[PDB]
């Protein structure tokens, strides 16, 4: 319901990973199944995620964020990751289904 | 058991040949008129990659379980084709045939061709190109059809080298969907009932009716590609346009072929039923082979001599190989040779039907480019009703059409096409 | 439709007669128009001595180069016009000479069988021209790795013994081998008790008998000439060779332990088994999705160009094992694996494994009987080996009754802790010590 | 030279004559921009008939000599240029051998335009072959050699390579006023020969890149 869809968008804005310009997808732990996904993302969504982490870093070691205008918007962040991760864990697990039929 | 051979043709052009021989296994097949044959220079090599993708993802089913699904009841799927023509089939004993079905089907009516899949896979393009050229056998024909024609048939049947690694997850997909159409598919299936095998293709071959991409007529070019490459050996090819498929004059090349000589019969025999081999034998001393060419295409066909021989000794053998068929277009043929060539034929027609293989080809593709089953009477009957006069013609035909020719080795005491 | 437990019982039996000669006549007649009819001989390079050795690949060469009764260019064209056939083959315990002609030419085909089989010509010049290409096909031979492989796998494995020689022949063998000799061989070989007349396609068991009796003539009088004479056993060695050649691209090698021998019944089950690992090669679309985990980790860590098991079988012995190609610096991880897999063989196998491995068996007897030729060699080679035939009714059956627990005991009874026998051709500086190899004999 | 070199004496393995086959190769490999070259036998080096290819060279255009610039001069530039409307080039392809030559055109053109491209250096051949040569043209081109050859021997390296090239296949050393005499004393009708030996000859052809729409040898 969207009574925790504002939550959310509170929870987002808590997170503040958008004031270094970083969507949601750009801050995953890369495991092993986000590791697959991104060799599948198109190169220019891939090109992109790396400016946007590689501008992070410098912004966190300078110890300084993006000004306010430059925030990623609860409502405008890219999911561009999840929908390859959510494929390539349904992929994982019907081989380890079919591994122990 | 033991009789049949039907053959329902549905509402969107969709042909379905079958025939039940009681086998212990079965061999389903799915043949589709498509190959190198529909590129243009700006899809090359498509047609091999698509061949090379059949263990890819498709809607239905995943790459992983297109293969353990497979292997799971013992079975194995493969592609072959030729510059025309697409077959897809699977093996399996009786009991599994449902269960492979699913895969065959999903293969060839639903591929996803992923980026990264298609990307992965283009490398493979590289090898199984090198292990293919590894016979020469192979190298001369590429050339000679590229020599033989100015397009269509022209083209390569293994994706050229530049390449490799360009082709489009796109053109794979406008590919099938521009070639893989019920006008242009058929179903056949040995070791299955007629009913099965058309409920099947109702149901579900989804992808219907069309006939999509027509292929550019053959023209004809004659050219003469040559291949220095050091070789002791050298492989040449001399040809003419010669008969298309289901052509009138095609029986009577077919049978010019064996008077000519196209294969041994006997292991480490010397061919003296072989006019060709007979004729370079007393011709030169060091080893060597040669044989009748003859390849029949839907709208052109392709008809000479092939040549293996030392490379100091290329000259006279391929002279003799010629000089055989000249003495052949002027009457030089018995009524004999035509009587002994007519049965080598129809044996080895016969024999080549033994195979589950052999069958099902024989059956399908007749099923796809006629939609029909010439029954093997009337083959026969066509085959000796041959003329001795139809030989010395097609002979003829062959001594004055425009040759091209394709050789590649130490060619250094090779003859050029204009020194025949 | 009908289920392949019938489609397996509706199977033509396969018709036996002896006759007095000792020559038995078996076929499987079919409603095919064209038919594949031949001699299955239990002779072979096991049965030549130091001295022969290479005699019956010799008289292979000659065999088709005409008889008594009609000379080479006679011969041939009389083949040839009819439009059939005329092949054969001879390895270390079985020849063979059989004809792919027209069902109508049945009996003469027989004719020309017994023809050549009873008077090979032996002509003195073809001899001296066969003795020239004998030596060409031995230096082409010479330049097939798997073959060159195989032949020093029975060198080591038989090491002193017969079988331990090469089918071919030695140099000198064939630069020395006399008209007499091969004469002699044939003589002492080519005999009805130890020949088969096997047929298949559309053929009359009768007409064929008939044709049989009529040109297999030669009675014995002896007791000695009717009875079938019995090898004197060959040793085997846990042992290896190794030739090295840093110059070739790729290496070979191949390691195996030996096996049951043809009679035993547990050569099903290690066929059940050699199916669990199967086989592989660069070109299998399957690829890091294939059911074989040696396939699997092959791909996975570019391991071998290509792999296969195998389990060769001869009358009183055999050779179980495997055979690899790969890059100078893989085949140490590739044996690790390969070794790995045996061993996982007799400790962990799966009824899931079993089960596929048993389908593809299944699968792989069936395509064995794909057509005419094939159907004879099994019919050829069966009695010649089972005396009798054995029916995929009955093999179905027997690749039925095989389970984990089977597969698992009968491994460990020919793998585990054994002392295996090893070739190795090629760049092989990476594979490396016999003691090494045979610790991975043990212990999953 | 002499009190050193050693190696000596005799003319050793002599070059099998230079037999002419006429053959057309051609590469497809997928480049944007397709080269196309169409010869037919020429002149060998010492001929008289090579005075009148190098000025049919020019007169057809062999070269620009404007950064940038179009070329009027050219015939075979500019029919090419009323042809086609994307970039491109054409040239007077020359070569004299011992025994033998070749001569023809050369272009580089898109693609997609290689067939219009080819087919206008070809009619400007034959145009010139048909008397299409001016009184003028063939003046113009006389200087732009005269001037050509005469640059080209300002570069140390150009002038030794003149200079050996003579005292090796002649031993004696033209003078500049001669090979002026030589190549003024060109007919208007010299060139429309040489023209026509073009466009009876037996042409070879040699072509690289997507050839897909770039004509055949046979279809000129």
């Amino acid at each position: 319901g969207r009574l925790m869809d504002r939550i959310r968008k509170w929870y987002y804005n808590a997170a503040g990973f958008n004031k270094y310009g970083l969507m949601r997808d750009d801050t995953l732990y890369e495991d092993d199944d986000v590791k697959e996904a991104l060799k599948r993302l198109p190169e220019d969504l891939y090109n992109e995620r790396m400016f946007r982490i590689k501008r992070a870093l410098d912004l966190s070691l300078k110890h300084r964020i993006l000004p306010k205008e430059q925030w990623v918007k609860y409502e405008e962040d890219k999911p561009y990751l999840e929908p390859y991760l959510k494929e390539v864990i349904r992929e994982r697990l019907e081989r380890e289904a079919w591994n122990k039929k | 058991g033991a009789e049949d051979l039907e053959i329902t043709k549905l509402p969107n052009g969709l042909i379905i040949a079958s025939l039940e021989n009681f086998s212990p296994a079965s061999r389903i097949g799915v043949f589709i008129k498509a190959g190198s044959r529909y590129e243009t220079t700006a899809n090359l090599g498509t047609a091999h990659l698509l061949r090379l993708a059949s263990p890819l993802t498709t809607k239905g089913a995943s790459s992983f379980r297109i293969t353990r699904g497979i292997e799971a009841v013992g079975g194995s799927l493969s592609v072959y084709s030729t510059r025309e023509k697409m077959t897809y089939c699977v093996e399996c004993l009786r009991d599994h045939v449902d269960t492979v079905m699913e895969y065959l089907l999903n293969v060839t009516t639903a591929p996803e061709f992923r980026p990264w899949e298609v990307t992965d896979l283009q490398p493979q393009l590289k090898v199984d190109k090198a292990v293919a050229f590894q016979s020469p056998q192979v190298g001369v024909l590429e050339n000679l059809h590229a020599a033989a024609y100015k397009t269509a048939l022209a083209n390569p049947l293994y994706c050229p080298d530049y390449r490799i690694g360009k082709i489009t997850s796109e053109q794979l997909h406008h590919f099938v969907q521009n070639n893989f159409t019920s006008a242009r598919m058929a179903l056949v299936g040995i070791g299955v009932k007629h009913s099965d095998l058309k409920q099947v293709a109702e149901q579900f071959l989804n992808i219907r009716s069309g006939a999509g991409t027509s292929s550019a007529k053959a023209t004809y070019w004659g050219g003469e590609i040559r291949e220095q490459n050091g070789h002791s050996l050298v492989h040449a090819a001399v040809v003419t346009e010669g008969a298309a498929v289901g052509s009138a004059e095609a029986n009577a090349f077919s049978v010019l072929q064996h008077v000519l000589g196209a294969g041994p019969l006997i292991k480490r025999g010397s061919s003296v039923t072989s006019k060709l081999y007979q004729g370079v034998a007393k011709a030169t001393t060091q080893p060597f082979d040669a044989s009748a060419f003859n390849v029949n295409y839907s709208d052109s066909g392709l008809f000479g001599f092939y040549t293996i021989s030392q490379a100091a000794h290329a000259g006279e053998v391929i002279r003799a190989a010629m000089n055989q068929l000249k003495a052949a277009a002027q009457g030089g043929v018995t009524e004999e040779d035509v009587t002994k060539a007519k049965n080598q034929l129809k044996a080895t027609y016969l024999m080549s039907v033994e195979t589950a293989q052999g069958l099902l080809n024989e059956i399908g593709s007749e099923a796809l480019l006629s939609g029909t089953h010439t029954a093997p009477s009337v083959v026969a009957q066509k085959i000796d009703s041959v003329t001795s006069a139809d030989v010395v013609n097609a002979a003829k035909k062959f001594v004055s059409g425009k040759k091209s020719m394709a050789a590649s080795g130490d060619l250094g005491s090779t003859p050029f096409l204009d020194e025949l | 439709a009908a289920t392949y437990a019938q489609t397996l019982q509706n199977i033509p039996e396969t018709n036996v007669t002896t006759l007095d000669n000792g020559l038995r006549v078996a076929s499987e007649e079919s409603s095919q128009p064209t038919c594949t009819v031949g001699v299955w001989i239990g002779a072979g390079s096991r049965y030549e001595n130091e001295k022969n050795n290479g005699a019956g690949y010799f008289v292979e060469h000659l065999a088709f180069k005409g008889t008594k009764k009609r000379p080479c260019a006679a011969f041939e064209k009389e083949v040839e016009s009819m439009g059939a056939h005329f092949n054969g083959y001879t390895s270390r315990e079985q020849t063979a000479f059989y004809i792919k002609a027209l069902s109508k030419d049945m009996p003469k085909v027989v004719e020309l069988l017994a023809d050549v089989v009873q008077n090979c010509a032996l002509e003195e010049s073809q001899i001296e021209k066969e003795r020239g290409v004998i030596l060409q096909e031995l230096k082409e031979m010479d330049n097939d790795m798997t073959n060159v492989t195989f032949d020093y796998l029975h060198a080591t494995a038989f090491q002193g013994t017969a079988l331990a020689r090469t089918v071919e022949g030695t140099t000198e063998n064939i630069k020395h081998l006399t008209r007499a000799d091969l004469a002699s061989y044939i003589d002492t070989h080519f005999k009805a008790p130890r020949m088969v007349l096997a047929a298949a396609g559309g053929i009359s068991h009768k007409e064929l008998v008939d044709a049989a009796r009529q040109h297999f003539s030669g009675v014995s009088f002896t007791y000695k000439e009717d009875a079938v004479p019995i090898l004197p056993r060959c040793r085997f060695t846990g042992s290896e060779i190794r030739a090295r050649d840093d110059a070739l691209p790729v290496a070979h090698v191949a390691l195996a332990v030996e096996g049951p021998g043809w009679a035993d019944p547990d050569n099903v089950v290690l066929h059940v088994a050699n199916a669990i690992i199967g086989r592989y090669d660069r070109t299998f679309g399957g690829g890091k999705h294939l059911s074989s985990r040696l396939a699997a980790l092959a791909v996975e860590h570019k391991l071998c160009h290509s792999f296969q098991t195998f389990n060769t079988s001869y009358s009183d012995t055999g050779l179980f094992g495997f055979h690899f190609v790969a890059d100078p610096l893989s085949i140490d991880d590739m044996m690790f694996c390969a070794q790995g897999e045996w061993m996982r063989l007799c400790t962990s196998t799966t009824e899931s494994e079993v089960k596929r491995a048993k389908n593809h068996l299944r699968s792989a007897m069936v395509a064995q009987l794909d057509g005419t030729t094939p159907v004879c060699e099994t019919i050829g080679s069966h009695l010649l080996n089972y005396g009798r035939r054995i029916s995929l009714e009955e093999w179905d059956s027997r690749i039925s009754a095989v389970d984990a627990r089977m597969v698992r005991d009968v491994c460990s009874k020919y793998i585990y802790d054994k002392c295996p026998a090893l070739a190795a051709v090629g760049p092989i500086e990476q594979l490396l010590d016999y003691n090494r190899i045979r610790s991975g004999m043990y212990w999953i």
